[PDB]
């Protein structure tokens, strides 16, 4: 099984104030999101979803489609030791 | 702390002039965010350069801007009569405040130099009868529009009770200005004579009056 | 895009005043706004800036915290609350828009929280301004004295010790306009204004033609006619 970590870059400054930029109902526009956490430093926030495949190559094709559907646009990196594809925005 | 600009610059039509704007590393020198504003009498200022060197849409290509270290400059080439006015630089600062420079008066020398005519009025009988006294120095038909005024009691300088206007454009396009010397009636009667001396472009014109 | 200031007036030191600025012709709630002031015959001075959503505001050292900027986006209005006024606060006050828009990079237009504009760091719309005059003086009409002529002769009228501005002057009920020049006022140490008006006339016409200056100071409802003769 392979996995897709969809990630966004956060800037953060016990309440923790952060922000990231997200695409909007218009695809060529991005808007800074007011994100707070309650119990500048840069952080990466990810969520991971799944698939089974025969190939590291077939898994990418699938995950690429997933991301394209969801509107995730970023850099793609792969680590075969943990068989994890990552898409990072920002 | 205001950005430092020269008080005045002047040039003939067709010539180039440059106005400097000196700040610190926390404003002018710290950002590419110097803008320049032109202001004509009785109007709001209007931006002519921003981000150091960019022109707003519609602004003449004769206007350009640059910066080196903590000093920004506005250059106006091919001077035209309509460039005459006051110019102010502005910068973003490191605390997100803004700050203007002290301003520069630009004169475009569009006609020949002309020496002032001077008329000095003594106090009216009506004013003396009201226990007050004002000498009125009226200065007219000069160009460019800048003068210095000095008052004298006999031949001794007098600086108290003096007020002077900034030169104002006459209907004939030359300049006039006024100066006032307030005195008590006792002062007016005690001195042998009073003089108003107007210096224009290094030349002095004087009138005198006596009780 | 238009900005219209109001709320200015003539007041005494220690008093308060609230300036308002009505914005129209652009989306007020997405843009930063400033106040800038200019004392008569002096330079521009930045007063204050407020972020599009009012979440942050900044003030000059010279006015903190006697003068405070605020905004009401539901009314497209910017305010300047002015307390403990001083004579040195006398100025024209301009409402001014901070130029702004998206941050364009990597093929994307980036906007701040809630779609607010980023600042472009120059001012691109100004109102015409509202005048604030702070003085210990109270309304007072002028005293008018003749400036008697001693092939031309100058004569005039001295309009003395009035408050506030302005006064108007005509000659012979407006019939005489050739060679007339009415000067800007001076502000004396006393806190009262004075000005002069003069006219150049043919020396031969003196003693034949009557010359009268008509002085009008609307704030005190004072009208004075002064005959000026040799
Ligand atoms: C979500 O998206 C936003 C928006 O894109 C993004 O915000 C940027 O964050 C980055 C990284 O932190 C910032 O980059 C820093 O920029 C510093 C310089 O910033 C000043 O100068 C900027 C350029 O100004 C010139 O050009 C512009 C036009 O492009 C013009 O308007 C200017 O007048 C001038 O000509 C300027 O845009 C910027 O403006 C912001 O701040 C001012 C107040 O200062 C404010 O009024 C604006 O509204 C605006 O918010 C500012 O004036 C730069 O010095 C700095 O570099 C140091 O650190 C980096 C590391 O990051 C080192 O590599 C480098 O060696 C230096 O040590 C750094 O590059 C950038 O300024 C932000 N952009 C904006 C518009 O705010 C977020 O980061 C995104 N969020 C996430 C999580 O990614
Ligand atoms: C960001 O959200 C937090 C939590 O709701 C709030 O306190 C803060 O006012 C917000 N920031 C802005 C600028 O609206």
């Amino acid at each position: 099984t392979f996995k897709l970590a969809a990630c966004v870059t956060l800037a953060c400054t016990r309440v923790k104030h952060c922000s990231f930029n997200i695409t909007t109902d218009v695809k060529d526009r991005k808007q800074k999101v007011n994100a707070t956490f309650y119990d500048l430093y840069r952080l990466i926030s990810c969520q991971t979803t799944t698939t089974e495949a025969v190939d590291a190559a077939t898994a990418a094709k699938v995950f690429k489609q997933y991301a394209n559907d969801n509107g995730i646009d970023g850099e793609w990196t792969y680590d075969d030791a943990t068989k994890t594809f990552t898409v990072t925005e920002g | 702390s205001a950005l430092t600009q020269p008080a005045s610059v002047s040039g003939s039509p067709g010539q180039s002039i440059t106005i400097s704007c000196q700040g610190t590393s926390n404003d002018v020198g710290g950002y590419e965010s110097v803008s320049w504003y032109q202001q004509h009498p009785g109007k709001a200022p209007k931006v002519v350069i921003y981000d150091v060197s960019k022109r707003p849409s519609g602004v003449s290509n004769r206007f350009s801007g640059s910066k080196s270290g903590n000093t920004a400059s506005l250059t106006i080439s091919g001077l035209q009569a309509e460039d005459e006015g006051d110019y102010y630089c502005k910068s973003l600062t490191s605390t997100r405040r803004r700050v203007f420079g002290t301003g520069t008066k630009l004169t475009v020398l569009g006609q020949p130099k002309a020496a002032p005519s001077v008329t000095l009025f003594p106090p009216s009988s009506e004013e003396l009868q009201a226990n007050k006294a004002t000498l009125v120095c009226l200065i007219s038909d000069f160009y460019p529009g800048a003068v210095t005024v000095a008052w004298k009691a006999d031949s001794s300088p007098v600086k108290a009770g003096v007020e002077t206007t900034t030169p104002s454009k006459q209907s004939n396009n030359k300049y006039a200005a006024s100066s006032y010397l307030s005195l008590t009636p006792e002062q007016w009667k005690s001195h042998k004579s009073y003089s108003c001396q107007v210096t224009h472009e290094g030349s002095t014109v004087e009138k005198t009056v006596a009780p | 895009q238009r900005l219209v200031e109001s709320g200015g007036g003539v007041v005494q030191p220690g008093s308060s005043l609230r300036l308002s600025c009505a914005a129209s012709g652009f989306d007020f709630s997405r843009q930063g706004m400033h106040w800038v002031r200019q004392a008569p015959g002096q330079g521009l001075e930045w007063v204050a800036f407020i972020k599009y959503d009012g979440s942050e505001k900044y003030h000059a050292d010279s006015v903190w915290g006697r003068l405070s900027i605020s905004r009401d986006n539901s009314k497209d209005t910017l305010y300047l609350q002015m307390n403990s006024l001083r004579v040195e606060d006398t100025a024209t006050y301009f409402c001014v828009r901070e130029a702004g828009g998206p941050d364009y990079r990597n093929g994307y237009n980036y906007y701040d929280f809630y779609d607010g504009y980023y600042n472009y760091h120059y001012m691109d719309v100004w109102g015409k301004g509202t005048t604030v005059t702070v003085s210990s003086a109270s309304t007072k009409g002028p005293s008018v004295f003749p400036l008697a002529p001693s092939g031309t002769a100058a004569l005039g009228c001295l309009v003395k010790d009035y408050f506030p501005e302005p006064v108007t002057v005509s000659w012979n009920s407006g019939a005489l306009t050739s060679g007339v020049h009415t000067f800007p006022a001076v502000l004396q140490s006393s806190g009262l204004y004075s000005l002069s008006s003069v006219v150049t006339v043919p020396s031969s016409s003196l003693g034949t033609q009557t010359y009268i200056c008509n002085v009008n100071h609307k704030p005190s409802n004072t009208k004075v006619d002064k005959k000026v003769e040799p």
